[PDB]
């Protein structure tokens, strides 16, 4: 358990969600065996299999070095996410990564110029993964376009310059936790357990993190995990049966981020 | 992004060939003339009688981007371009200037459209807007002033790509990204018939004398005939296995003449199995010109992404072109050495070359040495970065931005300029002073000095000032100092600029804080600050420090030549030991 120190519950659901990701959590209580925003969860996280837990030591440190949750509303959690992982991928690039092996995985995004039609293509990585409301369908296959126009048009290699353009992504390597997240500008969308993905790698759902209310800064977050399933909001930690998860598919609540272990 | 940046192009006075490929093409058989249009911003006009050893006539340069579409009319007395530069230009076609530019494009101007009978024109763009001028008015229209009834026409989704007027001055079709069709009236601006049909991207539009049925070719591959008057298509026609880019008809209106990325140059009837395989043109195909000298047109010029440009006449038809326009290379790759006054360029010939970009010229050719070893053939120094590079033109086009354009601090010795003491010098600044030494107002003396002092830009060099898309103005060097052209200035140039040359009032210096030790000391400096002169600080706490002193960061001994930015940048708050 984990104190609410006022709307900061946009990291008490990360931190749980990423603390039943096996592979992770391992990794980091051997980084405390051998003072920055790595030391200060190390720290945090070396005490919680120890034995309700105040954060505080954390939260002291995250909002000190990133001014974006420095005050008194709430945050968004995929900010967070991706900035504990990406603040953690260089902290560790510096002193490929054991973080970068974990959660990173590539897509290729396709580029059609509309000058000369050229089908460009090219790489690149991440370590989460944003998509759009089925969820079998967005990562086994592709994106649907999205126009590049008015100061967002496309540099061409044909062309040599830039000029208007159509993208679209597609997941070119899957990692070994995928760290996935739903879009915000709601539904009933539809999520499962076990995940038949791309040599079929399929995955065992492990943790995911779900949003009360209709708009994600002023709502709550809570915590969903893989037991030896347990429910977790802020100062209560109480069993929950896996049919309880489809509750979450006005404030027709959803869902947010799910982690989607292999099978491996 | 209203905020404005100063352009400038490095390039010989006259490019007699295209430097890059052909989107438009217009033909005058009255004077036996050709008029193509660059992705090089370029109008040149060439002479087509076998005659002509080279047909080059003149050069029609206004542009900042790719010209995409040009229009003759009132029987080529007066040619009208569109450019990726926002700008429908309006231009003599018989002497070979500009007369006036229209800038009520928010983008870039892609296509244009001519109905001769009523002589009414329109643009339009990727910005999703139609416009219609009678040409009388713009014929009479200036540099100076330029406000003219101008009718608009609206309906559109999405960005266009083409468009087309009858010859009667009565419809008018364009075709865009949402494969639908729009139709209007043009002498009421009010809509006709929307037309559904298509799949992809409507490159090409063109219409009957009448305009009761029309024609369209697409990023589908297909071309179809439509009836208007009957608002449907009639029949679709999959001669072409890419998409279809490129049109021309006949005056009888039956035999349709098409071309895309295929290369392929089918020709076809409506009476459509009868498909004629002209040839299989070296590059995509932009577009076509028919001659209709006489009917059973003899020939049709053909405008790719190829630099040249050829005259094809009538398993293949033809195997070799009937005419050749030859063209120029593209600089298609770049190189910035890190002193940051100096590029390698490298041609579509594989020609690697060696640029000056401060003095605005070319320092040598190489030849076709391997450019990427070249590169190395490389001095170990930082200075900031202060322009950047396209090459949209297929040429260096430089551009200087007020962010970082202040940046670039070198001294005179380090940047050649002589010195009988050595002082600091601003590489930008210096620029923006002569770019615009012929401008009066840059003849400011302070305590008459015309220039920068150290060196001149090529008199024939453009200048250029467009918003981070539109271009606001356009002038050659040399020209800064014409009343015309100088009233214009007082218009355009931005604030950020004045203050450097108007006002000679110099930038910020960038200090570099450092610590120093073997108790560490806090010391900061000039950014571009030597070595040696940290290590005569050494002494006291002049070439008797060069034998005493040894400077050294991330335990690296340090080269008294050095300043500290380069140090920082390479070997690297920055500290330094000392022996």
């Amino acid at each position: 358990g984990l104190v609410n120190f006022g709307n900061t519950c946009y990291c008490n659901s990360v931190l749980q969600a990423l603390y039943f990701c096996r592979p992770f959590r391992e990794k980091v209580l051997a980084y405390k065996s051998q003072e920055s925003l790595l030391t200060c969860l190390a720290d945090l996280f070396h005490s919680i299999a120890t034995q309700v837990i105040p954060p505080k030591k954390f939260i002291t440190r995250l909002r000190k070095e990133n001014e974006l949750f420095d005050n008194y509303m709430q945050q968004d959690a995929h900010e967070f996410l991706n900035y504990l992982l990406n603040t953690i991928a260089d902290i560790l690039q510096e002193e490929p990564t054991w973080v970068h092996e974990i959660f990173q995985g590539t897509l290729t995004n396709e580029t059609r110029c509309l000058t000369c039609e050229t089908i460009s293509s090219k790489d690149e990585d991440f370590l989460d993964l944003s998509v759009d409301v089925s969820i079998t369908h967005c990562l086994r296959g592709f994106s649907n376009t999205e126009t590049l126009c008015s100061e967002y048009k496309y540099y061409c290699e044909e062309c040599r310059s830039k000029q208007e353009a159509h993208k679209r992504m597609k997941v070119k390597k899957l990692p070994m936790i995928l760290a996935l997240h739903l879009k915000r500008f709601s539904y009933r969308v539809v999520f499962p357990l076990e995940l038949r993905l791309f040599p079929d790698r399929m995955y065992d759902l492990v943790a995911v993190v779900v949003h009360c209310g209709s708009g994600p800064n002023r709502g709550h977050y809570i915590a969903i995990v893989k037991s030896h399933w347990l429910l977790f909001d802020d100062d209560i930690v109480e069993k929950i049966d896996a049919q309880a998860i489809e509750e979450f598919y006005k404030n027709s609540e959803s869902g947010y981020i799910l982690f989607y272990q292999s099978r491996d | 992004r209203r905020k404005v940046q100063v352009s400038y192009v490095i390039r010989d006075e006259v490019e007699k060939y295209n430097r890059n490929g052909v989107n438009a093409l217009q033909l005058d058989p009255a004077l036996n003339r050709l008029f193509t249009a660059g992705r090089d911003s370029i109008i040149r006009i060439w002479s087509v009688n076998q005659h002509k050893q080279d047909p080059y006539i003149a050069s029609m340069e206004h542009h900042t981007d790719w010209v995409n579409d040009i229009v003759l009319c009132c029987n080529g007395k007066t040619l009208i371009s569109a450019s990726s530069d926002t700008t429908v230009k309006v231009w003599n076609a018989h002497k070979g200037f500009c007369m006036s530019t229209l800038r009520t494009h928010k983008d870039y101007v892609k296509a244009l459209a001519y109905a001769k009978d009523k002589e009414l024109v329109a643009s339009a763009g990727l910005d999703r807007q139609i416009f219609l001028w009678d040409v009388n008015t713009l014929t009479a229209l200036t540099a100076s002033n330029n406000t003219v009834t101008t009718s608009s026409l609206s309906g559109n989704k999405d960005s266009i790509y083409s468009l087309a007027m009858n010859q009667l001055g009565t419809i008018i079709v364009s075709g865009s990204t949402e494969k639908v069709l729009r139709v209007w009236d043009p002498r009421t601006c009010a809509k006709l018939m929307k037309l559904k049909g298509h799949t992809d991207n409507v490159k090409a539009l063109l219409l009957n004398r009448d305009g009761t049925q029309c024609l369209s070719g697409s990023s589908d591959g297909t071309i179809r005939l439509w009836s208007l008057g009957q608002q449907r298509c009639i029949a679709t026609y999959r001669v072409h296995d890419e998409g279809v880019w490129a049109l021309q008809v006949n005056d009888a209106f039956t035999h349709v003449y098409s071309g895309g990325r295929d290369r392929k140059i089918y020709c076809t009837d409506l009476r459509p199995d009868i498909r004629v395989l002209i040839c299989e043109e070296k590059a995509p195909v932009l577009k076509m010109e028919l001659d209709r000298s006489a009917d059973p047109p003899p020939a049709i010029w053909v405008a790719t992404t190829k630099s040249t440009v050829n005259k094809w006449t009538l398993t293949p038809l033809c195997t070799q072109p009937d005419q050749v326009i030859k063209g120029g290379a593209s600089i298609i790759q770049c190189h910035i050495l890190n002193d940051k006054r100096h590029i390698l360029t490298k041609d579509t010939n594989n020609n690697v070359a060696y640029w000056d970009v401060l003095k605005a010229c070319k320092v040598e050719d190489l030849g076709k040495v391997d450019f990427e070893d070249e590169i190395k053939k490389f001095k170990m120094v930082y200075v900031p970065n202060w322009f950047s590079v396209d090459l949209k033109t297929g040429m260096l086009t430089i551009t200087l931005d007020e962010s970082d354009c202040f940046a670039a601090w070198v001294s005179a010795k380090d940047a050649g300029f002589s010195s009988p003491s050595d002082p600091k010098l601003n590489l930008g600044g210096l620029l923006l002073q002569a770019l615009l030494e012929y401008w009066p107002r840059t003849h400011v003396n302070p305590m008459v000095q015309k220039g920068n002092g150290y060196f001149q830009v090529p008199p024939h060099t453009p200048v250029i000032f467009g918003e981070a898309g539109r271009t606001l103005f356009r002038l050659l060097c040399r020209d800064s100092g014409g009343e015309t052209e100088s009233m214009l200035l007082n218009e355009t140039v931005p604030q950020w600029v004045i203050d450097i040359t108007v006002d000679k009032n110099m930038p910020k210096f960038n200090k570099i804080p450092f610590y120093l030790q073997p108790k560490k000391d806090r010391l900061s400096a000039s950014d571009m600050l030597q070595v040696r002169k940290v290590m005569e600080h050494v002494y006291e706490k002049a070439v008797l420090a060069e034998e005493k002193i040894e400077l050294l960061c991330q335990d690296q001994v340090l080269d008294p030549n050095m300043d500290l930015r380069t140090v920082k940048h390479f070997i690297w708050d920055l500290t330094l030991h000392y022996r």
